[PDB]
């Protein structure tokens, strides 16, 4: 008798087990996605969010098309090692990596270069400054070639947008935090952690149409009565919650929401790094002398590569964890811990 | 600029610099516990994380105060 | 030095221990069964073979093997604080080694149970022309043995009451050495099992009614000088005085062998507080006391297996 | 203005950078004994989580005092 | 004038921020042991908060302090 | 009617204040540490733990009346 | 007159300069912990390294605001 | 009177509160020591306020030199 | 001629206070090497990979050292 | 004769300042050991008070110099 | 015009200064483990020395700062 | 005139000053370690006694500094 | 007219205070190991009076410093 | 002359002094085990007197600046 009883319901599942269950598009993030702890077998899971996102704030951390063909020839390296099928060995890191996993990792490193790229582009930005010897972007300074949408060098014209930009990410996801939380407690029906999401979403916005009044532009009557009804939900919820969520819990979700704009510093930090680097390299090579241009390009490069062995850890590292740190805790995530799916092993 | 400017910078560069001091302050404890934490055990990994980030409000008042001091110059 | 780098290998260490259900799964084997969860556990890795002296010998080189590293790797006010911790298997060692000399026998009949010192040191000391000059053999720079041996040395060449007030000042040097060190946990934990002692000391002079002030010591906070005296008397009221204290079971209770699970498990509830810092070197105190108190567990489940002893007959020894 | 403003400027950013390092010195402690309570056991996150949040009143009046500043600004 | 406003709003912001250095590193101890006590049990937790508000008696002076400093501003 | 020394009158009072505040929580730091550490001990010396915790109050006073001879003489 | 730029310059350098000594304080204990799991184990070398650049975003952020102000500059 | 009064009473305020400050530092582990005594024993109080009141000399010769440039002021 | 020693004033306090807190995390970075050295000797490039990621603050401070210099 | 008599305070209550806070440095360990000495033996409380008393020359030489200040002023 | 040459000398200088402060600070901890590991073997003392020199990178960078503002000097 | 007299104090009054908070921060582990050999026997008093004078040579450095100031203004 | 013999009294004051500070600083730790190696044995007090007496060199480097300035002076 | 010789005066003065404070921090815990090791045994004395001697380098480098600014005053 195979009796193949149906799952337990929203609530009282706490022995059941958990798996994916995605789309083999996004298939290859379940390392990163399973890096953490399980769900609550009924809680959202965010692994598409992060193919959504990761991505997209990624090719914003790094712009450099250098970077991104070297890349693109490790992955190559990566290739051929998993196309050779032997286990990846690296006994000073002591990392036996399954064939499996390096292919996910080069998938997942070739949809981060494409849209890498692609901001690169958008960036106008190859390998540091190439544009000091061949203008590929068209800047009204020195017009060589097409326009950049983004210069990425001065920042009189690009640091207000690029905030905004930042900012504009960090509170869409931050909604789509709320959102799915308050969707999920009223699927769970418990109106506690529902509630609580309502306030939190109606407090960040009075909050940002507060500051967006007072601090930002003119023009504060659109915004008053929103700013007005964003204080009296949050209120409103407060009283209906009695759980002592205090301001100290909205000022910490305001500064997980405005902890976007990390993701615009790091970027213009790597693009100042890389274009000064390459600017003193263009500069003492064909400035100064131009016939030690293989000497100093040769020094250029190895500094290039030491730079992006020093800080692209950190700048790949950066979008992940503010991803972890933003869309699983405005969700939650971190109750219960989920129970694993064991199956039998025949381990062959 | 005048003498305005310069000074404003000053203070906004002072503020910024010892909230990136304070929040280093709290994240060298923090961090220490937290490593503590994940060498004794993976699996409160995420409260770990959670009150590693936890001490970032302080440098973000600070960039909020320098975005006011770079708009009010 | 560093009061977290060591407290890294201590929590990784402390990842690795036995549950309480190891040692409840314990209670019913045949020391075959025994020998094989020993054999999943990591105290394994020195199991030779077969026999209870091989099982004995495995958990003490086991016990080295995970404790013994923490003596070392240490430097400054955090190893000499981290020495006053596995200092009773060294005094013991150096008190049945003082013995010897005052008795004649081998230096290779002695067992020498493993302390902090080199064992080297220990072999050269067997012959030595002055106590003073043993001490300057064992001299070591922060070891508080050195400088008991030459504090004490000042009454005779080797006594048995020499050897006596040497270890009353080697638990008084331990209390100086507490009162002189910048740790909030270790001072109360150790000032409590001076305490404690105390407490087992009158406890075990009971009946002989000599003068307690001699066989009294000084550092506990609990007891008192007329309490210490009103114990050596046959006053089981003072011991139902301790209240507030971590002396609350232990009250009214004239044996000696449950005084002594009564004051251990005293012990290893005040050492389960240590896991509140988790920054200074309490936890790895903590940790070393929790692995020692496995180990005798240990050795007295294996004792159990190997002579048959009934699970009621270790009940009084599995509730803490 | 001019040797005002920028003075002004001044004063409130080190307000603001002083409150910012004095709230990292106690989170630093703070933290470092909620994630050993944590460590400890998970189910006393939320007198960890109040006595974390209970120092932030500081950086709270820094900020109103750096925002009357910017309003004498 | 264009000099003691300044200046006296630099030295109302020392005052702020030095009283909120003091009162961190009076509560980083304060809530250590606190956390302490709380982790050992949850019957000590009132005084416990009584001893980490203790600190903030030095905060509210300077507080006061710079209040006035803004009433002679 | 001072125009510079108003200011840094203002600015010293304030530096007075502000460091008197901060001896006083570094004192306050260690008592009460220990005064904590007492009555996780026992609740028995209490008052004796906030004596030694207000005595620390009079250089706060002392900075306090330094800055009140400044607003008066200013 | 001529006491704008290099006042604005002098503030950015105090803020680079600060927020690195605060990432430094940070990674100090960050790196003390991470080396100490990863001497205990071969098997936390990424989780201790993802610990030691979580504390990177201080100094990005006081980079940062000094490329603002040399672009203001 | 000119600036040298202001100075004059910037000097005094510095001199109150870094004796103070080294004041509170003595008074830390005086303190520290006091309460360790206090409540290892009752029959140590009488000395233990002596040790405490044996540092304010420090804050008392502050506060006659603040007085004597009160009334140089 | 004012302004011009102020750049470099705020420069100098730039590169100094960069290399006061990449020797901060030095000193623990190194204690802790040498520590794991005198451990064993099979740690000896982790340490070192350890010891180096402290450069960053360093390499950061002299950007912004070489910046001032050609603002200089 | 101008900003004269206010600098040679500042610098005669820096002086105060920092010798007040280097007698408090010596006077927290000194006056610890003397309490954990007292605590341990009450026979041992003169040689506690030599040791606490002998800080006081630092202190007395911050008087001398603050008292050729004033006879400078 | 003056007033440049000292200033930027100045600054070289406190660069220098903070440069070799902070080498200290690595060198304190660095040599106290070389002298420990020493104490411990004589073996390992190459690579102790090895450690030991590998944070002279911090004040060869000043001297080359300082070098580049005594050629801008 | 009344511009080069008072900064010659405030340098000595700094001399002076650092140079007690040397001597004092040299004196405080010093004095320590000598009541803990007090309290361990009563027989090296002399030793701890001549370890503890020898720090005030420093001082005395910076009083004749002081007083080559004082001649020197 | 010119505070340049202030301004020099001043660069020397600072730099004989910060030497007696660094050699205090040094003289403390210094002196704690060789009053404990004094408390165990007087076998080898003449190397510790010479590991003690070491650190004044970096004082005779600040004292030579000191009267280069007064010589310029 | 003018106020740029006292101005890079007091730029070599603040390079001495702080390069004897990191010196003399890098000396005392150096100094510290070396003092320990030789109380553990005296057949390393020369190798503690080499470790000791080492962190001298960043003095040396600070003479030489100390020379140079001396040289171009």
């Amino acid at each position: 008798v195979y009796a193949f009883e149906p799952v337990d319901e929203h609530h009282e599942a706490d022995r059941i087990p958990v798996v994916l269950d995605n789309p083999p598009w996004a298939k290859p993030f379940e390392l990163l996605v399973s890096f953490l702890n399980t769900p609550k077998y009924g809680t959202f899971d965010p692994t598409p969010v992060v193919p959504v996102f990761f991505p997209f704030w990624f090719g914003m951390i790094v712009g450099d098309i250098g970077y991104a063909l070297l890349f693109y020839l490790v992955g190559r390296w990566l290739s051929g090692y998993v196309k050779r099928n032997e286990p990846l060995v690296i006994d000073l890191f002591a990392l036996k990596l399954k064939p499996q996993v390096i292919g996910k990792l080069v998938h997942i490193l070739n949809w981060m270069v494409f849209w890498t790229v692609v901001w690169g582009v958008i960036y106008g930005e190859f390998f540091g400054t190439f544009l000091e010897h061949l203008g590929v972007f068209g800047t009204p300074e020195h017009p060589g070639l097409i326009p950049i949408l983004i210069h990425r060098i001065d920042t009189a014209k690009t640091a207000n947008l690029l905030i905004l930009l930042s900012v504009a990410f960090g509170v869409v996801l931050v909604f789509f935090g709320l959102a799915l939380r308050a969707y999920l407690g009223l699927k769970h029906r418990h109106m506690a952690h529902f509630w609580e999401g309502v306030g939190y979403l109606g407090g960040l916005v009075g909050v940002l149409a507060l500051a967006a009044s007072y601090l930002g532009n003119l023009q504060a009557g659109w915004l008053q009565g929103l700013m007005y009804l964003g204080f009296g939900v949050f209120l409103l919820a407060v009283l209906m919650s009695r759980i002592w969520l205090m301001i100290p819990e909205i000022f910490t979700q305001a500064g997980h929401i405005l902890s976007h704009i990390r993701i615009y510093a790091v970027g213009a930090a790597g693009g100042i790094l890389a274009g000064l680097l390459t600017d003193v390299g263009f500069a003492l090579a064909e400035r100064l002398g131009l016939l030690g241009v293989l000497l100093g390009l040769l020094v250029a490069g190895v500094l290039h590569l030491l730079i992006l062995l020093l800080t692209t850890l950190g700048h790949m590292l950066q979008p992940i964890r503010l991803l972890w740190v933003e869309f699983f805790t405005k969700f939650g995530f971190y109750e219960e811990n989920g129970r694993p799916y064991r199956p039998f092993k025949s381990v062959r | 600029g005048g003498l305005d400017r310069g000074l404003i910078a000053v203070g906004m560069g002072l503020a910024v610099g010892l909230a990136a001091l304070g929040t280093g302050v709290a994240q060298a404890r923090i961090g220490a516990a937290g490593v503590g934490a994940i060498a004794e055990d993976r699996s409160n990994f995420g409260t770990a994380l959670i009150f590693l980030l936890l001490p970032e409000t302080l440098v973000i008042f600070g960039l909020l105060i320098a975005f006011i001091l770079n708009g009010r110059l | 030095d560093d009061f977290a780098y060591l407290n890294a290998r201590v929590r990784v260490r402390r990842g690795t221990l036995l549950k309480e259900s190891f040692f409840q799964e314990a209670l019913d084997l045949s020391f075959a069964d025994f020998l094989r969860l020993l054999s999943e556990t990591v105290y394994g890795g020195e199991l030779a073979g077969q026999g209870l002296p091989d099982v004995d010998r495995a958990v003490l080189r086991t016990q080295a093997k995970l404790v013994g590293d923490l003596p070392r790797l240490v430097t400054g006010e955090a190893r000499e604080a981290v020495r006053l911790l596995l200092l009773r298997n060294d005094l013991h060692n150096l008190q049945a080694l003082l013995r010897a000399k005052a008795t004649g026998r081998p230096f290779e009949e002695v067992l020498l149970l493993p302390g902090t010192l080199r064992e080297e040191v220990w072999r050269q000391a067997y012959e030595a022309q002055d106590p003073a000059g043993m001490a300057q053999v064992l001299a070591v720079p922060g070891h508080p043995l050195a400088r008991a041996l030459r504090a004490v040395l000042r009454e005779t060449q080797d006594l048995a009451r020499v050897e006596a007030l040497l270890a009353k000042r080697f638990f008084e040097d331990v209390a100086k050495a507490a009162k002189g060190l910048d740790q909030p946990a270790l001072r109360d934990y150790l000032a409590l099992e001076v305490d404690a002692e105390n407490l087992r000391t009158a406890f075990k002079l009971q009946g002989s009614g000599l003068a307690p002030d001699a066989f009294f010591l000084k550092g506990g906070r609990f007891v008192d000088r007329v309490r210490f005296a009103r114990l050596m008397e046959g006053d089981y009221a003072v011991l139902d005085e301790l209240s507030g204290t971590p002396f609350s079971g232990l009250s009214g209770v004239r044996d000696l062998k449950a005084l002594e699970r009564g004051l251990r498990c005293v012990l290893l509830k005040e050492a389960k507080k240590g896991v509140q810092d988790p920054l200074g070197v309490g936890l790895v105190l903590a940790y070393v006391k929790e692995r020692e108190w496995e180990a005798v567990r240990l050795r007295l489940l294996a004792r159990r297996a190997y002579f048959g002893l009934p699970r009621a007959q270790v009940e009084e020894e599995v509730v803490c």
